[PDB]
């Protein structure tokens, strides 16, 4: 579903990992809003495992609604199908 | 009037307008009437 | 160019061998018929020739036939009993105009020219020769009479 | 910080009312500013100027309708190609070198028939509209250009209502056959031009009528091996030819513009016409084996120029008929993008709305579409996303996608391909693309989109566009904006306050009549802070249903499927307001065709459906310049703004 | 096949690609070497032509037709490029009108009669934008409707079959019967009932057609109305058609003009002039001698009347189109009308506005200035035949015409510059003359072959100096002024001594156009004033003939197209020198040489004589026009009083109906009015004309009919053998015959072309040419096909004439039916055949009561009654003429015929029971006759038609039964004359 992307040389401070102005602890999987991901960092090698919302492929009779309010997974494009 | 080299030119607007030779000559632009630009020749009048 | 022409005169050759119509342009006879015109009306038989002379009188286009007999420079035209002896005294170099002289107690001079039209200089020489021969007598213009 | 934004159409138009907009922010006191167009480069002469009043009641926005009078410009050798737009105020003052063009207005030559025979009169009338799309009332000049290229006529006729009917042109009795050319043009100071074509072909009385009707107008994947051609031949309207010898010649063609053709002397087949109808089959594959073309993959976009010669038996007569071209189509579908900016906002769902078309440009549905995505990050570490599948809705032909990307993405090389139920892999339609990221010196971006995609917004409705900012400093954004271009004129402006408790905001836009048939909506705000403010802009393209202000409607009374010759019938014309109506009635046989809205759209200086590389480029694509104490860049390069 | 693809491959991209293609065309009649003699496209094209031709001709032996047609396909598609032409003709779009709509406007109209599917397109232009409204269609059609194909004309006597077809559009068949409105003049198979032929109800299958035929036989002349009533179960449609009936024989048009000068400014007062009524010799029986009259006010009256109407083109109608000079005779009359009205300011001649008429004139003048743009090449030269090579003659002529019009319609100064430079840079030798690029022979000049070269170079130099001196005020460069100095020097040095008056007059003119003070030009104009002719003393008329004096002395009796060219050139040489004392007779001649309509004999004398007439009418003061011209027959009533004034000064024509002499007269007034009468007779034979061509024409039958018409020039005295000038081969087609246009195209289209143009208009076939050879013939072969069946076919003509000398002509009759003699018509279906002929009484009938002879003799309607004896029978393939001598005279109402004199009888060949045997005696009585002037006396011709009584009268007495017959004959003969009941 939701792919992942790993960044290198992330700003790690006081054991906490701040990335794109989002402070996340070392062994903490926190849901975020800006950007809308589910992230986890590691100050040992300064890398951040982060996953996106799954890309939506809209089939018949469906449509997509997305509002940036709230954190993952509510900030994800939802495959709303009546 | 051995060297004035009149020519068919576009206007500052887009109408094809043959430039004018000095006061005592006349411009004759050989070749087809649509080839623009094209360097013409100046002939006398008398 | 000079215009002493067609010497000697031959009343046949001076008539274009009877194939072309002639009109009367000048005459010292004050009885000159109006629009008088005599064309060959037949073939040349033994020294004779038919000539249907059409002329005008008032409004009538009369047509009186004649008979022309030729001997050198002289001619005798006769219709019924009336007789006239004409002699071609001068004839243009190309037979376009000739001046006729009718014989009587006072000789009158007539001048004929092709109907189809004659060369302009030869007609001028015919007129000069006539005016010389007429010697100041008053001339009519039979073709200037509403033809 | 105190900011100001001036927005003027990218190209000032000589003789047009070039509306300028001024929007200032931060200033709280009422004040006056005089926007002015000034000469180049010394600012010596004021071609025009305007006064605006900026107050709290006016929301510190106002528009100054400036106008470069046509006669106020030099002539001869050097008419100005640049003017200075200039603003004055007790606070600020800015100037920018703006281009000007004389191409103002439109001329549509309308010849009654597109094909004339010798000694017929060419009825030609010209419509003259200015850039405001109103009757121009200017003196026009035609110029009938013979096929060889030498003007054979020039006739001026003053306008009074916008419809300039000209004295008819008599085609000589021995004309010069070919494709003549008419060139309407304005007589004074305007470079506006209009052009129409009409062929003059010699009438040749035919022994009989030969008609060709192919199976389909396109040779797809199936009929590439067999192609049924129906060749009918008939005498004068329902006298069926008895028996004839039908000689057919086939040749591959490149383009319908140049009449070049390459024959195939391997399949010059002939048959026997029997009782009016003879049908043959053309095996395209074995026939093209001359140079062999090596596959169906070649010959794409080419035409099959069919030549038929019917020589009947009885009278020894001969007649010829042709098909100019039968386009080869490699795939029964065509893909294109609708309502998708080819520019990526890092951190925003990138919606891809692919649209499937047949070869007749009709929106087919139910066609599954697959889409893969190759991305290029700032570290150049290309990442591949999983293939997603969307099937086209049968309502509008749009198969929606949503392709979320990581933050570090710059160039998305996404590729859409049709996945039909019955087509092999080769016969599927595929289209690749390349979406670049919004380049911003800060981390500020904007993304706007309206309600839905499958209705083609209709005039009279209201537009609920949802503007969504995404940035740090988001809780300091004070005012939004919106400029609504149309035909190159800024017909709107305003400001909507941002609710500092919500992330996005629903902007309500009243759709008016000026916005028909296509308008752009530019929206932006001001990120401020340390030593600099920043404009962050994102534009969209609103396609509105082509509706008139004065909807014209003609009826024939009485209405029936057939009339009789000489019958007296009435034509009933009904409009919306008092409006002139030109008329014409031509034989429908000449058409085997007047499309103005495509020619009437060359006034929209924009390009593409929105987005842009950076801020200034989002403007310069929508056809706006801008003056701002904040970031300003992207000079003209007036040659080819966008295609 | 393989020897076709080698050609199609070798010459795909070559420069001369049309050459060998039109050398590969099929021509079963001439060798590839004989055709190569006609190429003028250089040694490359001749070589490609010869090679491609021999390799195409060698193949066509022992070949199946499929391969031949596939080869013609290969050729016609591979070698050429394309062809602009359409197979359908599209009606004129109507409703082209702009209508202000006050929010609603209903307008009504009438759909045109055609069967189309109209499309109405409203484009509303309002202050809110353009609105291409929805197109509302309108499909007009009739579901069942009859349509006929009536021939253009019909030579009277011939039995036409008016083919037709009833078209049905409904899928379900129906009943229908067609019936023709039998007009009394149109003899049909059936007879009227109350007036329609019987109609039998026939059935046509649905969604198809059905042939319909009708056999008529016209017997009267003039447009006859003919209806066709399609009587069906759903209506009765009456389709009016007009069947034009033309008299037999050829048409001959002979004019006669008179200038009425009641005040005498022409040096001769002329108030009364008599137009005699001369019945020509060979005339078609039962035919009137039509003779229109036309009296026009001004000197330029005829030109004005032609232009100021919808005719505007009557200056050429006897000559064919196609060359560029035709599209210049289209704009010479309008230009000269314009130049007269303008440089005189006679605009008030109209009661209308002087602005609308000026605008219409300028419109016609411009629409004319463009018809020649089609004949201009890439290098701004003009070419005579569209597509032919560039010609020095016609470039100079087009320059003259365009440099004259530049006064009122500003011409493109750069195009005239380019044309003048093309002339004076390529086509001017070192001596000064001009040479012709093409091989167009515009005129045939006399003399030996070197002297003809001299004369032709002189004519071309002078003609081009005229063209340049007229178009030189547009583009007054110095290059061409030096060219004109050189050419005028050539003329001055090489005109005298002359070799023909024509080139002397054109040289005097072209030299007067420039510097009129060169002592040599005085000598030229003097030696031209000397060649003059005159009629009268002081001259009433003055003209010049086409030949010198020292070469020919005979003065012509009629006007020839070189006489008017030379007269107009000398008149213009005089007017250029302001000799108004000297041109008053020349103008009189030229104004009588005019022809009703405006023009003159050819296209050159027309332009020059119109220029003379106009440059004169503008140069001498206008005299007030006020006359009361009273035209009236001699022994009849007044025809039509003409009240001449500037109010009405263009009195329309008046068909002179009655067959008496005509007399025009006027009262004392002021003006100068010219009275033209136009005699239009229909001659039966053409041996009585001097014809200058050898003609033979056949209708050969083809196996896999075909007219084979040839011609040849007969060079007159002191001429060369180079053939004719531009000639015009006019091949009239018999009724119901139609030429196969593809053969004519194959003759004209190729680069081996024989005929430089063609056109099939109204049943004629008018081919043109650059020359017809004097050494040997020149044969045109084109297939013909019977378009419908016609019986009793009357021969149609085949005329060839020169184009700039329409008197150098020859006519020949020919029929496409060798159908055998017409001894009898064999019974039924004949009541129309003999409807209007004479019927001989049965040989030696005794049932005659001898009282019918009494009553028929004393009828006032019967004119002549006497017995003759046929001496010889002679046929002119249209009628037969019976030479007979008058034996015994019995009655004569009109003028009498002398005893034992020769009288000629005439009857139609297609008349059966009226045969006459040579030498046998017959008694003849019939209607009136004709008096013909046989150049020395009267002669009488008598037609043998209906109501002409004829009986056989044997001379012997060994009949044993006709003793009482001859008894009644002789007693009636002795009693007819002394009483006259
Ligand atoms: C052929 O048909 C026409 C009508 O189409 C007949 O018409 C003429 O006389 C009629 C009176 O009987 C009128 O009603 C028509 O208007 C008139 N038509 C014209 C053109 O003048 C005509 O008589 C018929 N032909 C014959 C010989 O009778």
């Amino acid at each position: 579903r939701g792919h992942t992307y790993v960044t290198k040389n992330v700003t790690v401070e006081d054991g906490a990992c701040v990335y794109l102005r989002n402070v996340i602890p070392n062994g903490e999987t926190k849901a975020l809003n800006n950007p809308c991901v589910l992230s986890t960092c590691y100050a040992a090698d300064r890398k951040v495992n982060s996953t996106l919302c799954p890309n939506i492929g809209v089939d018949e009779g469906c449509h997509v609604e997305w509002t940036p309010d709230g954190v993952y997974p509510n900030c994800c494009p939802k495959h709303v199908c009546p | 009037c051995v060297n004035a080299t009149c020519e068919r030119k576009l206007d500052a607007l887009g109408n094809a307008v043959i430039t004018k030779c000095p006061q005592g000559c006349l411009c004759v632009v050989r070749g087809a009437s649509n080839i623009v630009p094209a360097n013409g020749t100046c002939f006398q009048l008398a | 160019s000079d215009c002493t022409g067609s010497e000697p005169v031959d009343a046949f050759q001076a008539f274009s061998e009877g194939k072309e119509a002639y009109v009367l342009v000048r005459s010292t006879d004050p009885k000159a018929r109006d629009c008088l015109k005599g064309e060959p009306a037949g073939e040349k038989q033994d020294n004779t020739l038919p000539v249907m002379m059409t002329f005008k009188q008032g409004t009538d286009w009369a047509s009186t036939d004649w008979t022309f007999t030729l001997d050198g420079a002289k001619v005798t035209a006769t219709l019924g009993q009336l007789t006239q002896n004409r002699e071609v005294v001068y004839d243009s170099q190309s037979h376009h105009c000739h001046v006729d002289k009718v014989e009587k107690e006072v000789p009158d001079y007539e001048m004929w020219m092709l109907d189809a039209g004659g060369l302009e200089v030869e007609v001028e020489c015919c007129r000069q020769k006539l005016e010389e021969l007429a010697s100041g007598r008053n001339q009519m213009y039979p073709h200037l009479k509403d033809c | 910080e105190q900011t100001y934004v001036i927005s003027a159409p990218k190209i000032f138009r000589v003789g047009a009312s070039e509306n300028i907009v001024i929007q200032v922010y931060g200033y709280t006191e009422a004040f006056d500013a005089t926007i002015s167009i000034k000469s180049y480069p010394d600012k010596k002469f004021s071609y025009s100027s305007g006064h605006v009043h900026l107050s709290s009641e006016n929301k510190f926005q106002n528009s100054a309708i400036l106008t470069i009078q046509p006669k106020q410009l030099p002539g001869g050798q050097n008419p100005v190609s640049y003017v200075y737009l200039e603003v004055v105020s007790k606070h600020f003052s800015k100037s920018k070198r703006m281009p000007i063009t004389y191409d103002n207005g439109f001329l549509f030559i309308h010849t009654d028939k597109p094909v004339y025979t010798p000694d017929q009169s060419v009825k030609v009338r010209v419509y003259s509209l200015n850039d405001d799309l109103k009757p121009a009332k200017r003196e026009t000049v035609l110029t009938f250009i013979d096929p060889e290229g030498s003007e054979v006529d020039m006739v001026e006729e003053i306008d009074h209502i916008g419809i300039i009917s000209f004295p008819d042109f008599k085609i000589p009795s021995n004309p010069r056959y070919g494709m003549w050319t008419i060139k309407a043009k304005y007589k004074e100071d305007f470079s506006t031009t209009g052009t129409a074509y009409f062929e003059v072909k010699e009438y040749v009385l035919p022994h009989f009528s030969v008609s060709i009707e192919p199976e389909y107008n396109f040779i797809g994947y199936k009929n590439f091996k067999n192609f049924e051609i129906t060749i009918k031949a008939r005498y004068f309207y329902n006298k069926v030819v008895t028996e004839a010898d039908v000689y057919i010649t086939f040749g591959i063609r490149e383009d319908l513009k140049d009449d070049q053709k390459e024959m195939m002397q391997t399949a010059m087949q002939n048959t026997m016409l029997i009782n009016g109808i003879a049908q043959v089959t053309f095996d395209s594959e074995t026939a093209v084996k001359e140079l062999s073309y090596y596959s169906l993959e070649d010959l794409n976009n080419k035409y099959l120029y069919i030549a038929v010669t019917v020589i009947e038996s009885t009278g020894g007569f001969s007649e010829e008929a042709e098909i100019p071209g039968i386009k080869y189509v490699l795939s029964p579908y065509k893909l294109n993008l609708v309502a998708t900016p080819l520019f990526l906002k890092p951190g925003i769902p990138y919606p891809i709305k692919v649209q499937v078309k047949d070869s007749l440009d009709q929106l087919v549905g139910g066609v599954p579409v697959t889409l893969n995505a190759q991305t290029i990050d700032v570290n150049q570490e290309t990442s591949d996303l999983d293939p997603s599948k969307s099937v086209t809705r049968v309502d509008d032909g749009v198969a929606s996608f949503v392709l979320n990307l990581p933050s570090g993405v710059t160039v998305l090389e996404f590729n859409v391909k049709t996945d039909a139920p019955d087509l092999p892999e080769e016969n599927q339609a595929r289209e690749g693309y390349r979406a670049i990221a919004y380049s911003s010196l800060s981390q500020s971006y904007l993304y706007i989109d309206w309600t839905d995609n499958h209705k083609a917004l209709l005039v009279g409705e209201h537009l609920n566009i949802i503007v969504t900012p995404k940035s740090p400093y988001i809780d300091k954004i004070t005012h939004y904006n919106y400029l609504i271009l149309s035909k190159g004129k800024i017909i709107h402006f305003g400001t909507r306050e941002k609710f500092s408790d919500a992330s996005y905001q629903s902007i309500n836009i009243p759709v008016t009549q000026n916005m028909v048939p296509s308008s752009r909506l530019l929206v932006y705000y001001i990120v401020t802070g340390e030593q600099t403010a920043e404009l962050v802009s994102d534009s969209v393209w609103l396609n509105i249903e082509e509706k008139c202000g004065n909807q014209l409607q003609v009826h024939l009374s009485p209405d029936a499927d057939a009339y009789s010759p000489g019958q007296t019938v009435s034509l009933n014309m009904a409009t919306g307001m008092d409006s002139w109506v030109a008329l014409a009635a031509v034989d429908s046989a000449v058409y085997g065709l007047e499309r103005v809205f495509q020619f009437l759209e060359k006034s929209d200086l924009g390009c593409g459906a929105g987005g842009g590389l950076n801020n200034a480029n989002v403007f310069h694509l929508a056809g706006l310049t801008f003056l701002t104490n904040a970031n300003a860049d992207d000079s003209q390069e007036n040659d080819e703004p966008c295609k | 096949q393989k020897k076709i693809e080698e050609i199609a491959a070798k010459y795909k991209h070559s420069v001369v690609k049309k050459c060998c293609y039109d050398g590969a065309c099929v021509n079963n009649d001439e060798t590839c070497e004989q055709r190569a003699a006609r190429i003028s496209l250089g040694p490359r094209c001749i070589k490609a032509f010869t090679e491609c031709c021999v390799v195409a001709s060698q193949l066509r032996a022992n070949i199946s037709h499929k391969d031949m047609q596939l080869g013609r396909l290969h050729m016609k598609t591979l070698l050429p490029v394309s062809k602009p032409e359409i197979r359908s003709y599209f009606p004129e779009s109507w409703l082209w009108e702009v209508h202000l709509v006050p929010r609603r406007k209903q307008l009504q109209f009438a759909l045109p009669d055609s069967l189309t599917t109209w499309e109405i397109q409203g484009v509303g232009i309002s202050n809110t934008g353009i609105c291409v409204a929805d197109t509302v269609k309108a499909k007009v059609f009739k579901d069942v409707f009859l349509e006929m194909n009536i021939p253009y004309s019909v030579v009277r006597g011939e039995q036409i079959q008016l083919k037709g077809t009833v078209y049905n559009y409904r899928t379900s068949g129906m009943q229908f019967c067609v019936k023709m409105s039998a007009v009394e003049g149109i003899c049909t198979s059936e007879s009227p009932v109350i007036k329609s032929s019987k109609c039998v109800r026939q059935k046509v299958e649905g969604s198809s057609s059905h042939l319909v035929t009708f056999t008529v036989l016209p017997l009267e002349i003039g447009l006859h109305n003919i209806n066709f009533s399609l009587e069906t179960w759903f209506g009765k449609e009456i389709l009016v058609k007009t069947l034009r009936v033309v008299p037999e024989g050829v048409k001959r048009e002979s004019y006669s003009g008179v200038t009425l000068d009641p005040r005498g400014i022409y040096g001769t007062i002329s108030r009364r002039k008599e137009f005699p009524y001369r019945i020509p010799l060979d005339l078609v029986p039962k035919t009137e001698i039509k003779r229109i009259l036309s009296v026009k006010g001004l000197l330029v009256g005829e030109i004005l009347s032609a232009v100021l109407s919808q005719e505007g083109i009557n200056i050429l109608t006897h000559l064919p189109k196609g060359s560029a000079e035709a599209e210049l005779m289209s704009v010479v009359p309008v230009f000269y009308v314009f130049h007269y009205l303008e440089t005189g300011n006679h605009w008030n001649i109209f009661h209308s506005d002087p602005l609308i008429e000026k605008q219409k004139l300028k419109k016609k003048l411009k629409e004319g200035m463009l018809s020649i743009m089609s004949y201009r090449n890439a290098d701004y030269s003009y070419s005579v035949w569209k597509g032919g090579s560039a010609s020095t003659w016609l470039t100079a002529f087009a320059l003259r015409v365009l440099g004259q019009v530049n006064k009122y319609v500003e011409q493109n100064q750069n195009s005239i510059c380019n044309s003048l430079l093309w002339l004076v840079e390529n086509y001017q030798l070192d001596n000064g003359s001009f040479k012709e690029n093409s091989q167009y022979q515009p005129i045939k000049l006399q003399g030996t072959l070197p002297v003809e070269a001299r004369e032709n170079s002189l004519y071309l130099t002078a003609f081009t100096v005229i063209g340049i001196r007229k178009a030189f005020d547009i583009c007054p460069l110095v290059k061409i002024d030096t060219a004109l100095i050189k050419a005028d020097n050539f003329l001055l040095e090489n005109t005298l001594p002359a070799q023909s008056t024509f080139t002397l007059a054109i040289s005097a003119y072209a030299l007067s156009l420039g510097d009129k003070t060169h002592p040599q030009f005085r000598s030229i104009v003097s030696a031209l004033k000397r060649e003059a002719l005159v009629k009268g003393n002081p001259p009433i008329y003055r003209f010049w003939k086409d030949n010198l004096q020292h070469k020919d002395s005979s003065v012509p009796n009629t006007g020839t197209a070189r006489m008017v060219e030379t007269t107009a050139y000398a008149l213009l040489t005089s007017l250029n020198l302001k000799d108004i004392n000297y041109v008053n007779p020349v103008i009189k001649w030229l104004s009588e040489e005019q022809r009703y309509g405006g023009g003159f004999y050819s296209t050159q004398d027309t332009i020059n004589a119109i220029e003379g007439l106009t440059e004169y009418s503008l140069l001498v003061k206008q005299l007030r026009l006020s006359m009361d011209i009273d035209v009236s027959y001699k022994h009849k009533g007044a025809l039509h009083n003409y009240k001449m004034t500037d109010k009405n000064f263009l009195g329309r024509p008046v068909e002179v109906l009655l067959n008496d002499d005509l007399i025009v007269s006027t009262g004392f007034g002021s003006g100068l009015a010219t009275v033209h009468v136009t005699t239009v007779v229909h001659k039966t034979s053409t041996s009585e004309e001097v014809c200058s061509f050898y003609l033979k024409i056949d209708t050969q039958d083809i196996e896999a009919k075909r007219i084979v018409a040839c011609a040849s020039y007969k060079p007159s005295r002191e001429e060369s053998s180079s053939g004719s000038s531009h000639a015009v081969m006019d091949i009239s087609l018999p009724t119901g015959i139609s030429a196969n246009e593809e053969d004519l195209k194959a003759l004209v289209e190729g680069v081996d072309q024989l005929f430089t143009d063609y056109q099939i208009k109204d049943g004629h076939v008018i081919l043109q040419l650059n020359s017809i050879p004097s050494s040997d013939f020149l044969c045109v072969r084109f297939r013909i096909f019977e378009l419908f069946e016609v019986g009793f076919l009357s021969p149609a003509t085949f005329t060839v004439y020169e184009y700039h000398r329409p008197d150098k002509q020859c006519t020949m009759f020919y029929s496409t039916s060798n159908i055998k003699i017409q001894k009898v018509c064999e019974g039924a279906a004949c009541k129309c055949v003999e409807a209007d002929c004479g019927q001989m009484q049965e040989e030696l009938d005794l049932t005659i009561s001898a009282e019918t002879r009494k009553q028929t003799a004393c009828k006032p309607e019967i004119a002549y009654a006497y017995k003759v004896s046929i001496t010889s029978i002679t046929v002119e393939n249209v009628f037969v003429k019976y030479k007979a001598t008058l034996l015994d005279i019995y009655k004569t109402g009109e003028a009498v015929a002398e005893k034992d004199s020769e009288i000629t009888f005439i009857k139609k060949v297609t008349c059966t029971n009226a045969e006459l045997v040579k030498g046998r005696q017959y008694l003849i009585m019939g209607k009136e006759a004709l008096q013909i002037k046989y150049n020395f006396s009267f002669r009488y011709i008598y037609p043998l038609d209906s109501l002409t009584w004829i009986e056989y009268w044997p001379r012997d007495t060994t009949c044993s039964s006709c003793q009482a017959f001859l008894a009644n004959l002789d007693e009636f003969a002795e009693d007819i004359f002394l009483n006259g009941c």
